[PDB]
RNA sequence: AACUAAUCCUAGCCCUAGCCCUACAAAUAUAAUUAUACUAUUAUAUAAAUCAAAACAUUUAUAAAAGUAUUGGAGA
RNA sequence: AAUUAUAUAACUUAUCUAUUUUAAGUUUGAAAUUUC
């Protein structure tokens, strides 16, 4: 199933069996499928991020460009 | 196996994996392929395919003589559980 | 780059689109619409208008809203609007006298109310003015249902409210159990808040809550192909009979 | 100071009529922002020693009131 | 997480890895008797390394237990607890547990509770003697080792002497 | 209740914006405090005997807390619902 | 005409514009990345100060009307 | 030190509680201002 980890990320969790049931298993409950409220600060830097990484892209294709007109 | 008290090991035989070896005294494939044998042009099967293969055939017939009912539907294949099976389709209990 | 639509926005971008856009309408009109509460510790202002020191000409008005600090435990609670109040003091309410930080606390109690709809009487945190309110709604039952949730303000009173809907829309038989002709005359008292089933499982619920239930409501076990396959065949062989 | 009980120890929803409260077991795991769901007692399938309790010894079958001195 | 060192589940007289279970409750009937007086021995007067006090093995029927140690407690000595209050004057032997009522005004006491049934929760630090300033009817005073003397039933058990190591106080 | 109000005026904003407040805006002038002042009266009904306020069944204006610390924290007095009210004057016509 | 060295242009970047966003297996929060039970499971109060007032104390920003009026150790 | 010192803390009155016929004073001082 899709879970969220404790740095907000959306990922696929893979079921493992177990002889127990999850409710009855402290460590499987230990484990943290949750994310903490100062995680909302990194959500708007992976925006802010994703957004850089496309803009840095821009800039490397300039640069290849460049090239291009001088060749050609 | 399992390690009981005392730090003693107690090998499971049930655990302990049993090697089903395929008898190969004739059997005609071998790990290579003739270069005059034409090459296969990939067709992967899918749910659809076997679905019509098989199942669809038995439904057909059936359904034009009318003997067609909900109970039924495990005749043409339907498994309604996968316990009793020793590989059970999902959640997958069996190995490679 | 700059984000096209503001912070704000983003809010509701994700009530438009998504399993927030799955979400019953009912309830969603619920958590678009906002009601003021009733004011409590402010008075609008006497006068519409001043005159404006600076040009020395009279100027239109505005009414500032006192802030008022509303702890969780109201939200457990039945208040009547009333809430703590941080800031400032000026002893003897002159200016000129030493600032002293004062928090401001209402008397609050925990008396047992008794309701009629759920035939039971509950203990709860509540004021003189909740009192006061419950008299004035002719009912503890009435409060909570004829109060809507600002003026309410109270987790459990919407939670009561919730309760309190459903089960006059649903004319369920657990109200006062073995006294049938009690339960209609209830009902019939009640009459006025009776709605859809739908809506009255939504009234009071929390965005997590709300989120998790039509998550819940439309998780479906997944459909073995065999079974669609089979349909599918059924249905185009059934129209080629035709 | 002599102590009688351990010393160790020492220094709304739900309520609906009708209605069922959300759980995280549909969640499957935890999460603080969910009502603790109601869980039936589990079933093992199988008799555990390790988390084998011995019966008391009351329900014994050999048990007998007068008692035997060994 | 935090759990208790005196975490033993059975009561022993035994050392234990040493620190030996003290029991501040008197009178405790034993195995084999009534909820009425009963004798002890004074085995031993050991050496408590967590009290300041010296504690007294006592022992009685089939039951042994560490107590805190008088003036005068010495190894075969007797010590009587008892629940009834005397009609008359009861014989005092140091160390022994008996009713406030039972004992005369102006005797040493110690390990004295405040409530009956508490347990010995004061006058247990070495030279600490309770004095009984006053006797009327079912109420009794005690002067505790922090000044307070207060009143209490006569239900109340009072040890007789004051603790071992009598210049405790006038230690200098 | 608690009344206040804002010593310092607060700059308009004008006819659709909110405006800014600031250290001396947040500096308040209690007008009114029922703490400060001795408890405020209230209707209740007394439902027992208390001492030297009346008698079970008389409807008396008694200081909020007052009332409400001793009277009806003890049962002697409860509130006058419109439902229990037409109740109480019919039971009282029966009486 | 010699040694040590020197020579070069793209590696890439910067700002606006435009645009929100909705980009293998196996192992893992236990001791993270340890294939099955242990042990229940959990962030955060005005942002302050520095700084300016040549120190320091209330105080110190973070379309036109208009830098007009008021406010302010009437001073920054 | 001088001068104040409704931080608090106490008492008195309120306060809030029982019964029943924090605020305002004062005091300490968390401190404040200036001088030495």
């Amino acid at each position: 199933a899709w879970r969220r980890d404790i740095f907000g990320r959306i990922v696929w969790h893979k079921f493992k069996q177990w002889p127990i049931p999850w409710y009855l298993n402290k460590r499987y409950n230990r484990r943290r499928f949750f994310a903490m409220p100062y995680v909302d600060r990194f959500i708007r830097l992976r925006i802010e991020k994703h957004a850089r990484i496309e803009a840095r892209k821009r800039s490397l294709q300039k640069k290849k460009e460049k090239i291009l007109h001088a060749k050609f | 196996g399992i390690y009981t008290s005392d730090r003693k090991f107690v090998q499971i035989k049930e655990m302990v994996p049993e090697f089903v070896v395929p008898d190969l005294t004739g059997f005609k494939l071998k790990p290579y392929v003739n270069y005059r044998a034409p090459a296969g042009i990939d067709t992967p099967l899918t749910a659809k395919a076997l679905f019509q293969e098989t199942v669809a055939p038995a439904i057909e017939k059936d359904f034009k003589e009318g003997t067609f009912d909900a109970n039924n539907l495990e005749k043409y294949g339907f498994e309604p559980t996968q316990e009793g099976k020793l590989f059970q389709l999902y959640p997958k209990n069996f190995p490679r | 780059p700059l984000h096209r639509y503001p912070v704000h926005l983003w809010q509701k971008l994700r009530l438009r689109q998504g399993i927030c856009a799955r979400l019953p309408a009912h309830f969603l009109r619920s958590l678009e619409e906002e009601r003021t509460p009733t004011p409590v510790h402010y008075k609008p202002h006497g006068t519409k208008f001043k005159i404006n020191p600076k040009n020395g000409q009279r100027e239109r008005v505005e009414d500032v809203p006192i802030p008022v600090h509303y702890p969780p435990e109201s939200q457990q609670g039945l208040w009547g609007g009333e809430g703590l109040i941080l800031g400032y003091r000026y002893a003897n309410n002159d200016k000129l006298s030493k600032r002293v930080k004062k928090v401001w606390k209402p008397q609050l109690f925990t008396r047992e109310l008794y309701s009629e709809i759920l035939d039971k009487k509950f203990t709860v945190t509540v004021t003189m003015r909740t009192l006061d309110l419950i008299d004035e709604a002719y009912g503890f039952d009435f409060y909570i249902l004829k109060t809507p949730k600002e003026d309410l303000g109270s987790k459990f009173g919407m939670d009561l409210k919730r309760g309190m809907l459903l089960r006059l829309a649903r004319q369920d038989p657990h109200l006062h159990p073995e006294n049938p002709e009690r339960r209609a005359a209830i009902y019939d008292k009640y009459r006025s808040f009776v709605i859809p089933e739908a809506e009255a499982e939504w009234v009071g619920l929390t965005l997590e809550e709300a989120l998790e239930k039509q998550r819940l409501l439309e998780e479906k076990d997944p459909v073995p192909l065999f079974k669609v396959y089979v349909e599918e065949l059924v249905q185009r062989l059934q129209e080629q009979v035709l | 100071a002599y102590e009688w009980g351990v010393r160790s120890t020492r220094k709304r929803v739900y309520e609906i009529p009708g209605l069922e409260p959300i759980t995280y077991e549909g969640k499957k795991h935890f999460v603080p922002w969910l009502a603790r769901p109601i869980f039936p007692p589990w079933e093992r399938g199988w008799n555990d020693p390790r988390f084998h309790r011995a019966a008391p010894i009351h329900e014994q079958t050999l048990y007998k009131e007068e008692p035997c001195y060994i | 997480k935090f759990v208790s060192w005196k975490s033993r589940t059975k009561y022993t007289v035994k050392p234990v890895k040493n620190y030996r279970m003290i029991d501040f409750l008197r009178f405790r009937p034993e195995k084999e008797k009534a909820p009425e007086p009963f004798e002890e021995k004074v085995v031993v007067v050991r050496y408590d390394p967590c009290r300041s006090a010296d504690i007294a093995l006592v022992a009685g029927g089939s039951r042994k237990r560490w107590i805190i140690a008088t003036e005068n407690m010495k190894a075969g000595d007797t010590i009587l607890n008892s629940n009834h209050i005397g009609r008359m004057a009861v014989a005092a032997q140091e160390g022994d547990a008996h009713p406030l009522g039972a004992l005369p005004v102006g005797t040493l006491i110690n390990n004295v509770e405040s409530e009956p049934g508490r347990g010995a929760q004061y006058i247990r630090a070495a030279g600490t003697c309770g004095v009984l300033l006053r006797k009327v009817n079912g109420t009794a005073i005690i002067q505790l080792p922090s000044k307070r003397q207060m009143q209490v039933l006569e239900s109340c058990t009072a040890t007789v002497g004051r603790v071992s190591n009598v210049n405790h106080n006038q230690r200098v | 209740t608690v009344i206040v109000e804002r010593w310092w005026k607060v700059p308009l904003a004008g006819e659709g914006r909110k405006p800014h407040l600031h250290r001396r805006h947040r500096v308040y002038k209690l007008v009114e405090d029922t703490k400060h002042r001795p408890k405020d009266n209230l209707e209740l009904i007394l439902t027992q005997s208390v001492d030297e306020i009346g008698v079970r069944g008389d409807l008396v204006s008694v200081k909020k807390s007052v009332g409400r610390n001793k009277l009806l924290s003890q049962g002697l007095a409860v509130y006058a619902s419109p439902e229990n009210r037409k109740l109480f004057e019919e039971e009282k016509s029966l009486r």
